[PDB]
RNA sequence: AGGUA
DNA sequence: GGGTATTCGCCGTGTACCTCTCCTAGCCTATTCTGGCTGCAAAGATTTCGCAAAAATCTGCGG
DNA sequence: CCGCAGATTTTTGCGAAATCTTTGCAGCCAGAATATAATGTGTGCATGACGGCGAATACCC
């Protein structure tokens, strides 16, 4: 499953939904830690906001 | 393609502000206004910035001084 | 576009709640069912929360973008943007004030503690169980007291119109109104200066601190009682149509409907003057409904109709696991991402990965559109969309162009350490699976058995650059937890390398002379020689020498053809000796490490890729296959099995005779089977190891076998000796339920198929292993989460701070031998002291500097025993750590860069190996294994008439000085021992240098004279078991767990007096001449017996060990990081000076230490179940143990100091980890410790309250300020306190971080009542906010913002 | 009690008379179910009531109450129903980019026309200002309130009919 | 209605894993310690496992 | 709910 | 005095997929009159759209 | 290179209809009004991890 645009949510804006085109991949707290471990700041901000 | 950034890290020892300065250089490269200083192989701005920093053409100081001089001809 | 330096949390006021509200929700109506237009004025309302559809009044009046600055005044509905409906809040005017459940049922009840009133009383008042007086009058009734129905009626009858008392939340709110904070603060301040009573002063101090904190919060206590209840915007509690009779509705919607219903009913009842019972019932309704809405679950659950499930509440939506749901997990979904199964990428370069064409097209659709419109192949975005969905060949060149430079992030489904996400250059591949570089799968811990990986696209140019510089695989060739490379050849490539380098004894083309490895490759590929054969080859090796210049040396080496072929690959600059050997996993890893250290990054990456290709190619050419014959059964398996059966049958027969006990019989059988298993394994390994017996020229010789399974065993590709043992030998002993080892082991292996019953036996082991893996994975996840929480905010903020403090750093010796040398523990560390050579006083290490491999080699050459190293814990930096105090470790041999987040990398480093954690001649006679100088540390011994070097106390160590300065064998001498060696005597290896009975600790007298019984009653302290043969007895001093009624009033002791009766003191020992007998000290020598120096006085029975008392793995690591008590804290001597006993057994015996100088009285408690190692009248020092058993981190930090507790934690955790073969740089545990002790307790304040638990950084800046200033107030003194990682993360400076990953409700309540104002400057805080983290790339940005703050 | 069940028990409002109709429908459905012994057929339901049958089915749809999103989809999967609901009130970024490109193209085309024609068109349809003006409103500001203003608009339209300014806008509408 | 609730929507009423004859046989022969009146997944609880 | 790592 | 000695709540619990739609219940339940509300039908008032059409205007080229 | 024809531009005119407010209508809907036999009862309690931990009364010494 791959997406660049598609199903968002109501209460939140996290992209997920659809049996035709699904949401993106959950960038959970583990991956946020992984980025924080490096000097990964702008990539983290992309993961979070944009 | 730039396999390694170690040579760039050699010029800019922090390895974090290296990202900032090369990002500024590459953004001035992509956004219209600045023309390249190193030949390309149909490459985007990123490896251009890496090559420019690697040969010492661009660092924090050159980008800053250049943005001054350009500010002075545009104000005239 | 929004700028804000900090977030304040406080108590919401009814006025500002109305300020948020745009309209009052007066009806529980929602919609018109058939027409889904929201009702007025219901929970969904355009008149209140704004219009439903974009820029049009919900009356059909105005439908245009023109009518947007003016609202519709022709009807209630207003006209704005629809997104406004997602932000507008409402308010409900509660007829009766309602208490907030959070301020009520939290374990510290803020309402309860502010009123200093116990919880049951608030529960009864609020729930209308009893009345409470809201101020009285001139009555005998207190200002505050609860009264029952009849008591309240009696008070009302007795006292007329002077009695103000109500019931419930109205009464609580009235009480909060009647309470004034500032005036009480003034009263307490006046009273404190006047009061001298201890308890009164403590009460005044507690109350004044609480009230002053509440006033500083700027909150009015009445606000804890909700008068107006805010209601969430409807979009955050959506009501969306669904097919059929089912419609998605929020549990919040139903909860607010219930609240509105009950409020309206209360209003109607009040308007109707309903009886008191009914109005009390309806107020109970409102209180219960509000409590469920705020937090359903602390009131006996609330369920709805047509659905049996606890309704979601606001607290339940906030409180989540793991962490906050929407913000971080679960789960913060992301766009521009894909996911697919991974396959091997054996042709790829390290810096690139195979990405399927379809995923590349879907991921980069905006990029494709941009480039198509750039070259003008599409006139609009829609045309580009049609082109890409048609997938014409035109868009594919655009796709190749956009992919060429763009790097993409590859992510494993679980992320244990920072290598779980790595950048690669995508390479377009036809197919559907992501091809992953084989070298990288080790870092991902990903095996190609259906594992799925995700791909993320860094969009912005800064992110592309950031990924190429940091995320890239080639930039992360070294593990962050250890300098040795993480991209190591693993299994197939290792097997190929091993087969290529392993030499035979006879093959084609032996004895040839070759020049260059090129002739070797020519001979091998032409089939004129064999891949491995002893050959002299002329090769030019290059040596990095002089100043970094290559030294070409060309000479002949005796090697093999495969080795020369490999040497062709090896880049110039490495010694040939590295490859002229059999290459296992360890050999290749070491060779890569040497290549990286000597050459650099680019040669290392190129060499790793080339070695991967070579290993794969020569493994394929090897044809290494596992058949059915390559598990050759040892010939002695049947013989050994039959023998062991014979001995176990003999033992069973003897057990029936009653000669041997059941336990001894079981132990003997287990030992017999273990010996049989070892014999079988050894025979199997001898058979497989040297299976080849082929002749070199006619003379047969025994050399390494060509057997394939022995190749995978020896090369360490896959399968160890234990693994092959279950295949070719016999799989041996296992365990049954209850975890006991089975009496009869499995005598079969996997080549001789197991029978039914033995397989059923093995099933238990399989189930236990699988369940253990699952539970240990969950526990490791929780542990690493806690480590991330405590180490979240730590980041390198300074290049250097300047400090000569540090830790004393030595190679560690536990037991009797060294298992971790000095070099590995000190590699990459910075010096704290210019340590001299072990001989001459020469400085070989300059002022504080990074220690790389050359300095470590210099230290090894001049072996210095200890080095002071600047640890992070001793760093003087505040709000961060200096670069030097951390070290160098990352992905480079250079010092850490300023801005790097060491806390997170350390937490990941300690957490990731957590899935790998599934957990005579000792104490009888000390046997030094090698020959070296004997040295005694903290020894108390004097030579007696028998030449016995009897050591007293359990705090003496025996080290082994080597040829220069290094201890290599260390031992612990217990209380009472005999030593025939001196303090400088040389001892041979394996020689018994000390000895004592394994059945008991003997107390050997060092003086002479009659034994006098001091504090003795024959029948209370000692019991009569006189067995006089030569003047002996079996008098038993009762154990120090329980004694008699008269044995608890005396401390039994044996004084040694001469014939004259004068005291004869022991020379050269702190021990007094009056031996204070501890528990079970059997008095062999009776009163009136001449004792010789060298005779036992009282034996302390023991068992020579034989019982396991050591645990490890995840629970041990967690308990160490939580600073848990060991259930028996070994209390230390907490001040130096002479010690003495106190009054005996008030329940717990007291011990008074009075220093020889200074403040004398230091009486303390000791429980009577402890085994004392302290003897009254001896000179002890702060740090010496007082009772045996394990220690707790708290008192270690408190007494022995910060460095000591850091050393203890590091050593203990590293002992657990080295037990499983996992190596972690101790700096990670050091930074975790530094985060654990960030809180301190004030003794003397500067502006504190003399007991305030305060952040050490603020305390340190304040003490620095007062010291530099002429104002030395007060003060100020502090003592560092140690808190568990959960507690440290829970009590941080920012309430966002604490509330995020821990108890959210209680943290939020504490922050609100305290009015906390977190100022960010923390990774997780900025993550939640959604701005650049103050670490790494973002550190430059935040440092800029720091300059913009507090200054123009 | 009936009033309470009608009002405070239904998540969506249902009128009391409608609730009574629902109860009658359910009772007659039970009667027909136990008499025929198979199922309540809509034909007999229509026959018993004065109510046509389409109203019967719409009432049956109404009689069901909304369900929570917190219920798990798939019988206790750790995911909730609301985790799948797509936001239909949000304009897709594809459509937003199309709108931006269309606005740019219309602005360029209006710049390609004369001064007064483009000026009339801007206020006639509200192009690139947050307000819209009527034909007479534009005529009043152009101090010409006659057929002349509509003739100018028609002239602008006819000029746009040429296949040199309509080709760029031709892509947007298929 | 209750019988249909049991047979249709229950912890122990599952879509038949139907991709093999073996899959169907195993599903019909399956023994669950979970369900109404059994053990919740809040276990381990090593004994039963 | 079942299954995957 | 005082030190446990119970009981009494609160809290924490891996990641990330996929298939499934399964989510939903009693029916025991009275009558009605008056008035408004809202969607729709109908009418006065009014602006906005296109052709009409002739008259003025714009542009190509050879004698 | 200039004047008229084709093409393009200028100008006056009538029909059409839609929209905004008002009036009549029908389905929706709310409260007000009438007097059947029925009060200490129901009820859901759904229940088999594991470790930590303070708070809340009890009880020996």
């Amino acid at each position: 499953h791959a997406r660049s645009t598609g199903s968002y949510s109501l209460v939140t804006q996290q992209p997920l939904g659809g049996k035709a085109q699904f949401g993106g991949q959950r960038f959970g707290e583990m991956e946020v830690w992984a980025l924080e471990a490096y000097g990964a700041a702008y990539t983290l901000q992309e993961m979070l906001t944009v | 393609a730039r396999v390694t950034v170690q040579d760039a890290v050699e010029k800019i020892g922090n390895r974090f502000d290296l990202v900032l300065v090369a990002a500024r250089r590459a953004r001035q490269m992509q956004v219209g206004g600045k023309d390249p200083l190193v030949p390309e192989e149909n490459d985007k701005t990123t490896v251009i910035a890496l090559r420019e920093i690697e040969e010492g053409l661009i660092n924090n100081q050159i980008l800053d001084v250049r943005e001054r001089q350009e500010q002075q001809e545009q104000e005239a | 576009t929004e700028e804000f330096d900090a977030i304040k949390i406080a108590l919401a006021s009814p006025d500002m709640i109305r300020s948020w509200s745009f309209g009052e929700v007066k009806k529980p109506e929602t919609i018109n069912y058939r027409t889904f237009k929201p009702e007025r004025d219901g929970l969904f309302c355009a008149r209140i929360f704004g219009p439903v559809k974009d820029y049009e009044c919900l009356c059909g009046k105005y439908k245009r973008l023109k009518h947007r600055g003016v609202i519709c005044e022709k009807c209630g509905v207003e006209v704005t943007q629809t997104k406004v409906r997602r932000e507008r809040m409402g308010h409900i005017e509660l007829a009766s004030p309602t208490a907030h459940i959070w301020f009520l049922k939290s374990l510290p009840s803020r309402i309860g503690l502010l009123l200093d009133m116990p919880l049951r009383d608030i529960e009864r008042v609020l729930y209308f169980e009893s009345y409470v007086v809201i101020e009285g009058g001139m009555t005998n009734l207190e200002r505050q007291q609860i009264l029952t129905e009849e008591q309240y009626l009696d008070a009302l009858e007795e006292f007329g119109d002077e009695f103000d008392a109500k019931m419930g939340a109205e009464a609580i709110q009235a009480l909060l109104k009647s309470m004034d904070l500032e005036q009480e603060c003034e009263q307490l301040r006046e009273e404190l200066n006047e009061t001298n009573s201890e308890t009164k002063r403590k009460k005044l101090t507690k109350r004044i601190k609480l009230l002053e904190a509440f006033v500083q919060s700027g909150n009015k206590p009445e606000w804890m009682i909700l008068t107006v209840l805010p209601v969430l915007p409807p979009d955050l509690r959506p009501l969306v149509p669904l097919d059929g009779g089912r419609f998605a509705t929020s549990d919040l919607n139903d909860l607010y409907r219930r609240v509105i219903n009950r409020n309206n009913r209360l209003k109607r009842l009040l308007d109707l003057a309903a009886p008191d019972i009914i109005v009390r019932n309806e107020k109970r309704m409102l209180q219960e409904a509000v409590d469920a809405l705020l937090d359903n679950g602390r009131r006996g659950r609330a369920i709805t109709g047509s659905n049996k499930r606890p309704l979601k509440s606001l607290a339940d939506m906030i409180k989540g696991k793991q962490g906050r749901f929407r913000q971080n997990l679960l789960g913060k979904r992301v766009d521009y991402s894909g996911r697919s199964v991974i396959t091997v990428g054996p042709y790829l370069r390290l810096h690139q990965c195979g990405l399927p064409k379809k995923m590349a097209l879907e991921l980069f659709k905006p990029f494709i559109y941009g480039k198509l419109e750039l070259r003008g192949l599409a006139t609009t975005i829609k045309a580009a969309k049609k082109m890409v969905e048609r997938e014409e060949a035109v868009v594919w060149d655009i796709l190749d162009e956009v992919i060429r430079e763009h790097p993409v992030l590859l992510n494993r489904a679980p992320t244990l350490h920072r290598l779980g996400i790595q950048a690669f250059e995508p390479v377009l591949i036809e197919g559907k699976a992501i091809q992953l570089h084989p070298l990288v799968c080790a870092a991902y811990n990903a095996d190609f058995d259906g594992d799925q990986m995700a791909v993320h696209v860094p969009l912005t140019l800064e992110a592309q650059l950031e990924a190429r510089a940091l995320m890239m695989s080639t930039n992360n060739i070294l593990s962050p937890a250890n300098g040795e490379p993480i991209i190591v050849p693993s299994q197939d490539v290792v097997l190929g390398l091993y087969y290529m380098t392993r030499d035979c004894v006879n093959a084609k083309g032996e004895g040839m002379v070759l020049t260059g490895p090129k002739e070797a490759e020519r001979l091998y590929r032409s089939g004129l020689a064999s891949l491995h054969a002893r050959v002299k080859v002329r090769i030019t090796e290059y040596e990095k020498d002089a100043n970094g210049e290559l030294v070409a040396k060309t000479s002949l080496k005796d090697t093999t053809v495969g080795r020369a072929i490999l040497w062709m690959i090896v880049p110039k600059g490495l010694p040939y000796s590295i490859v002229n050997q059999a290459l296992g996993k360890k050999a290749i890893s070491k060779m890569l490490n040497t290549c990286y250290r000597i050459l650099g990054l680019k040669p290392t990456v190129i060499f790793a890729d080339q070695i991967m290709y070579t290993g794969f190619a020569y493994a394929a050419r090897s044809g290494a296959s596992v058949g059915i014959d390559d598990m050759v059964i040892p010939e002695k398996k049947h013989e050994i099995i039959s023998e062991a059966e014979a001995e176990v049958a003999e033992i069973q027969e003897q057990f029936q005779s009653g000669l041997v006990t059941a336990g001894e019989r079981y132990n003997k059988v287990i030992d017999i089977w273990a010996a049989a298993n070892d014999r079988v394994s050894k025979a199997m390994m001898d058979n497989l190891q040297t299976e080849t017996v082929i002749n070199r020229d006619g003379q047969e010789e025994k050399q390494v076998s060509f057997n394939s399974i022995y190749m995978m065993a020896d090369s360490g590709a896959r399968g160890s000796a234990a693994q092959i043992r279950q295949l070719a030998g016999m799989r041996g002993l296992m365990a049954k339920p209850d975890g006991s080892i089975i009496e009869t082991p499995i005598t079969a292996n996997f080549r001789e198929g197991l029978n039914v019953l033995q397989y059923f036996i093995s099933t238990h082991g399989a189930r236990k292993g699988l369940a253990d893996t699952a539970l240990k994975t969950a526990n490791s996840g929780y542990l690493t989460r806690r480590l991330v929480d405590v180490a979240q905010d730590l980041v390198v903020t300074e290049d250097d701070c300047g400090t000569h403090e540090g830790i004393m750093m030595t190679p560690v010796i536990e037991g009797g031998d060294v298992k971790e040398p000095l070099r590995d523990r000190v590699l990459g560390r910075v010096t704290a002291e210019d340590v001299l050579k072990p001989g001459t006083a020469d400085i070989l290490v300059p002022r504080n500097t990074l220690l790389h491999e050359q300095w470590c080699d210099l230290l090894e050459e001049n072996s210095v025993d200890a080095v002071k190293v600047r640890s992070v814990v001793s760093c003087d930096t505040d709000f961060g750590v200096c670069a030097h105090c951390y070290g160098r470790d990352l992905a480079r041999g250079h010092i850490i860069n300023k801005g790097e987040a060491i806390g997170v990398i350390a937490a990941q480093s300690i957490g990731e190996p957590g899935t790998q954690l599934t957990m005579a001649a000792a104490e009888s006679s000390i046997q030094v294994k090698n020959k070296g100088s004997i040295k005694l540390s903290n020894v108390k011994s004097v030579v007696n008439s028998s030449g016995k070097l009897v050591i007293t106390s359990r705090n003496t160590e025996l080290k082994l000085i080597d040829e220069f300065g290094r201890t290599k064998e260390s031992y612990k001498v217990p209380y009472g021992a005999v030593l025939a060696k001196g303090d400088g005597e040389q001892v041979a290896g394996g020689e018994t240098v000390a000895n004592w009975d394994p059945h008991t600790m003997p107390v050997i007298t060092e003086v002479s004279g009659f034994v006098r019984f001091t504090d003795m009653i024959d029948g209370q302290t000692i019991t009569r078991q006189t067995d006089e043969l030569t003047g002996l007895s079996s008098l038993v001093v009762l154990d120090s767990a329980e004694r008699t009624a008269g044995g608890k009033d005396l401390r039994p002791a044996l004084k040694i007096v001469d014939a004259q009766g004068n005291d004869v003191l022991i020379p050269g020992t702190d021990m007094p001449a009056q031996y204070f007998l501890p528990g079970k000290a059997i008095v062999q020598l009776e009163d009136g017996v001449q004792i010789s120096s060298g005779d036992t006085l009282a034996r302390i029975p023991q068992e020579s060990g034989g019982t396991k008392d050591i645990t490890g793995g995840l629970p041990r690591v967690a308990d160490l990081f939580e600073a848990r008590r060991p259930k028996e804290p070994a209390i230390l001597a907490e001040i130096s000076g002479i010690v003495s006993f106190g009054k005996e057994t008030k329940g717990k015996r007291r011990l008074v230490i009075t220093p020889v100088d200074g403040s004398d009285p230091y009486e303390e408690m000791i429980p009577k179940w402890r085994q004392l190692n302290v003897f009254e009248g001896e000179r002890v020092e702060r740090g010496d143990v007082i009772s045996d058993g394990p220690e707790a981190p708290h008192d270690i930090l408190r007494l022995r100091g910060v460095h000591a507790v850091t050393r203890y934690i590091v050593n203990e955790v590293q002992d657990v980890y080295r037990l499983q073969g996992v190596k972690i740089n101790d700096k990670h545990i050091e930074v975790i410790v530094r985060q654990m002790l960030r809180k301190a307790t004030i003794v003397n304040a500067g502006s504190s309250d003399f007991l305030e638990g305060e952040q050490v950084e603020y305390s340190r800046v304040k003490i620095a300020n007062r010291e530099l200033e002429a104002n030395g107030k007060v003060g100020a003194t502090y003592s560092r306190d140690l808190l568990g990682i959960t507690k440290a993360s829970l009590a941080t400076e920012s309430f966002i971080s604490a509330a995020s990953f821990q108890e959210t409700t209680r943290v939020l309540t504490e922050a609100a009542v305290a009015g906390k104002r977190d100022e960010l400057r923390g990774l997780k805080e900025n993550v939640i906010v959604g701005r650049l983290i103050p670490a790494g790339t973002g550190y430059a940005y935040h440092q800029d913002r720091m300059r913009r703050r507090a200054a123009g | 009690i009936t009033r309470s069940i009608a009002d405070q028990a239904r998540t969506i409002r249902i009128p009391v008379h409608m609730i009574e109709t629902i109860n009658k429908l359910n009772r007659i459905s039970r009667q027909m179910l136990q008499e025929m012994g198979r199922e309540p057929t809509p034909e007999e339901l229509a026959e018993r009531m004065l109510m046509p049958e389409d109203k019967i089915r719409k009432v049956l749809k109404i009689a069901k109450e909304p369900i929570s999103m917190e219920t798990p989809i798939g019988d206790d999967e750790d995911s909730h129903l609301g985790d799948f609901i797509e936001d239909t009130t949000l304009e897709l970024p594809l459509d937003s980019a199309t709108t931006e490109s269309l606005r740019a193209a219309t602005h360029d085309v209006l710049a390609g026309l004369t001064a007064r024609e483009a000026k009339v068109l801007r206020m006639r349809f509200g192009i690139d200002m947050n307000t819209d003006y009527t034909l007479e409103e534009v005529g009043k500001q152009f101090d010409v309130t006659r057929e002349r203003i509509r003739q100018i608009e028609a002239k602008a339209l006819r000029k746009l009919r040429h296949p040199s300014r309509s080709e760029v806008l031709r892509s947007f509408l298929d | 209605a209750a019988v249909k609730e049991f047979f249709g929507s229950s912890q122990l009423s599952q879509f038949m894993d139907q991709n093999n004859p073996l899959s169907e046989i195993t599903h019909k022969r399956r023994i669950s310690a979970l369900g109404p009146g059994g053990l919740t997944r809040e276990r381990a609880g090593f004994e039963v496992r």
